[PDB]
């Protein structure tokens, strides 16, 4: 009942229950609602998403689809998204975090030591 | 005898 | 990404070490992880300022907080060493508003303490003092009376000045939050009437742990009130017997669905032990440490409990019916054996090396030990290395100082070793027994997960201390007594002390001048001397101090030393 037009200005045909999964969306809610900051790629899963309620996709597509679901204001998506980026966090050290997420560390080492020895010594 | 041996909390008696 | 998904990622990440690693990615992630933390664990409370940790995290609402070491525990640390939590909370009342948790331990806690709680943090839900000491009732009946949202009140073995039990009647009629509820260390009797009530309104109540001031004719009445329990401490647990208070009691307990662990059995009388058998085939923490009960009627117990995980008990239980034990538990994770008489050299009960083994031999998740016996062997400890690889906590307690292998005369050495070889995730050990430097060799070469490490009336020289100091790879605490240990393995490993929580040595060698020298060294340490002599200057620099305590901070020296101690 709803149409959808995505960055790429291809338009999508979604129920209205669907469509109402995103507060954004909703807010907005017809020739067409425009979405800017949505690809069709990632609209395109978002989505599939939405109309089951996957994660087997690629860092760059994930990064697409947190910022879609954060930009859509879609928040179970928004969930599952970010537990599967924290996912990628726990459990690593600072530099194997950083390489994951191709991070320059900007700290002086001098800065760096203050932070650790802090951390490990008070709060850990 | 020896002052907190054995490590118990118990009082002695 | 936008601050707010970080900051959304970032709440699905609350282990401490996760944290931590977060803080340290980009100067971005320090920013966003320091305003989001929730919860903050701080193991030695001189470690840091208060005005840090809330300078740093300003939106914390969980804080735990440790004081004294362990060994304060067994009369070690002289009164007035410190542990004042005071400053914290003057800290965190002007800042932490939104503060809902405050864990405690061996901290001085004072009635001004609870007071500037209750007033402070309108959404304040748990409270935990463990083994914490300073405060009165007073203290307790202005939390009652203020904390609209309490939801846990936990004082586990704390030592409460009990000027009256009326404090538990201020919680007012509309109070109804409470789950947790720990008054076992109260020496004072509450009123019963404003318990039952209490109880009866409090529907999410889950765990109530009694004080022996509530006596077994009144227990039923309580869970009559409280069928939902998960965990009971008893109160008192003696009476006349009598038909009518056991069947009373039996069917109370047997309306209790949920109940996992049972605790308290203060005076304990064998004739009313059964009426908690219907408990006893869900049951997986027993806790019997009270109960002064013999062997064959805990035996009767414990047949009743396959799905046992965790028994304390006293050493009544006896090698037969830890044989029982091992036969009949078969997911016990923790045994822990307590003397009945400690302070007797003789032994009053049939308790030797051969229950721990049965036991090794008989739970194949048995993973952490505290035994406390009068002899042992070599081989027992070999086959318990043997037997549970597994092992995680091995916490051993031969009675009679530096008493050896009581077949082979030898040294307990070769046992010990075994241990930490073939236990090799082995995160606690403490040591008894005559023990060598070569024991200390072993765990140096073998024992690189161990975190704690409890040592007394042990090892020749300071090639014993050098071992653990420069093999231990994990260590965080080492606690030391009565061995000769001193200034050389101290010095020679100085920079090793920057990477553990603490260093506790008493009744050991160490000089005063070697206190100065490291003190001089290692200005990120506190090196503190413990000397109830007058200044450790009166005498000469060559003098072993009486204690020395030295832990890591970034705080430096601490503001609220007593007359007898000194930071060098
Ligand atoms: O991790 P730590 O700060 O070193 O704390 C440990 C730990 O307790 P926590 O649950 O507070 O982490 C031990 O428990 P486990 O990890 O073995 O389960 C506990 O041992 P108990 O089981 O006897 O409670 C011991 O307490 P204690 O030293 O009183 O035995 C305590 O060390 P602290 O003494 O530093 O609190
Ligand atoms: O671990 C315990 O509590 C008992 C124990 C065994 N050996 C020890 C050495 C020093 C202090 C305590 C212990």
């Amino acid at each position: 009942k709803i149409v959808l037009k995505s960055s790429d200005g291809e338009s999508f045909e979604v129920e209205e229950a669907v469509a109402l999964e995103s507060q954004t969306i909703a807010h907005m809610v017809d020739n067409g609602v425009p979405l800017p900051n949505v690809t069709s790629k990632i609209l395109a899963k978002v989505i599939e998403y939405c109309k089951r309620h996957f994660m087997k996709i690629d860092q760059a597509t994930l990064f697409e689809l947190i910022l879609a679901a954060n930009y859509l204001n879609i928040k179970n998506l928004l969930d599952l998204t970010c537990q599967t980026v924290a996912d990628m966090i726990k459990g690593k050290t600072p530099e194997e975090i950083r390489t994951t997420f191709n991070i320059k560390n900007d700290f002086t080492p001098e800065e760096e030591e203050e932070v650790r020895r802090e951390n490990q010594w008070a709060f850990e | 005898q020896v002052v907190g041996w054995p490590p118990v909390r118990n009082y002695r008696k | 990404f936008p601050e707010e998904v970080l900051e959304h990622v970032f709440s699905f990440i609350q282990l401490d070490k996760d944290r931590n690693s977060v803080s340290l990615v980009c100067k971005s992630w320090y920013e966003i992880e320091r305003w989001c933390r929730r919860k903050v664990f701080i193991g030695n409370c001189y470690a840091v300022s208060p005005a840090t940790v809330i300078r740093r995290f300003p939106k914390v609402r969980s804080v735990e907080l440790k004081g004294k070491p362990h060994f304060a525990d067994f009369n070690l640390v002289p009164d007035g060493w410190g542990g004042y939590v005071y400053p914290w909370i003057e800290a965190m009342s002007s800042s932490y508003t939104w503060l809902e948790e405050i864990r405690l331990k061996r901290m001085v806690v004072t009635d001004d303490c609870l007071e500037l709680i209750a007033k402070s943090f309108k959404n304040f839900k748990v409270l935990v003092l463990s083994s914490c000491e300073g405060f009165s009732t007073d203290g307790l009946a202005a939390i009652a009376a203020t904390c609209r949202n309490l939801k846990e009140l936990d004082l586990r073995e704390s030592d409460v000045d009990d000027v009256s039990g009326h404090w538990l009647s201020h919680f007012p009629d509309t109070y109804t939050s409470l789950v947790s509820l720990n008054i076992s260390c109260l020496a004072s009797e509450v009123s019963f009437s404003a318990l039952e009530r209490l109880v009866t309104r409090c529907p999410n109540l889950k765990s109530l742990k009694l004080n022996r001031a509530v006596p077994l004719e009144k227990l039923a009445t309580l869970l009559q009130r409280a069928p939902q329990l998960e965990e009971l401490g008893t109160g008192g647990y003696t009476a006349e017997v009598r038909p009518d208070v056991y069947s009373g009691l039996s069917v109370a307990l047997s309306g209790c669905k949920e109940l996992r662990c049972l605790s308290g059995f203060w005076d304990a009388v064998p004739a009313y032990l059964p009426a908690v058998y219907s408990v006893c085939s869900r049951l997986t923490t027993l806790n019997l440490s009270y109960a002064t009960v013999q062997s064959y009627d805990l035996v009767k117990l414990l047949c009743q409990c396959p799905k046992l995980q965790r028994l304390w008990v006293l050493d009544y239980i006896e090698d037969a019916g830890l044989e029982v034990l091992a036969s009949t538990c078969k997911d016990l994770r923790e045994l822990r054996v307590f003397p009945s008489e400690p302070f007797v050299m003789e032994p009053n009960v049939a308790l030797t090396e051969q229950g721990l083994v049965s036991v090794s031999m008989g739970c194949p998740k048995l993973e952490s030990v505290l035994y406390f016996c009068r002899q042992m062997t070599n081989a027992a400890l070999i086959t318990i290395a043997r037997n549970r690889p597994n092992m995680t906590r091995f916490r051993l307690c031969i009675i009679e100082p530096k008493a050896p292998d009581y077949l082979t005369l030898e040294p307990l050495d070769i046992g010990f070793g075994a241990i930490v070889e073939h236990c090799k995730d082995l995160r606690r050990l403490s040591l008894s027994g005559l023990l060598t430097d070569k024991v200390f060799e072993y765990i140096g070469t073998y024992a690189k997960k161990m975190e704690m490490l409890s040592v007394a009336f042990a090892g020749d020289s300071d090639l014993g201390m050098h071992h653990v100091l420069s093999g231990c790879d994990s260590l965080r605490k080492l606690e030391i007594r009565d061995c000769p240990f001193g200034d050389k393995a101290l010095l020679a490993n100085a920079s090793k002390l920057e990477t553990m929580r603490s260093l506790w040595m008493s009744s050991c060698s160490v000089s005063f001048g070697a206190c100065k020298l490291l003190g001089q060294k290692m200005p990120k340490l506190n090196v503190e001397v413990i000397d109830e002599r007058g200044a450790p200057d009166s005498r000469p620099e060559s003098c072993p101090v009486e204690r020395v305590f030295i832990y890591r901070t970034v705080a430096g020296p601490r503001f609220d030393m007593p007359g007898f101690v000194w930071n060098m």
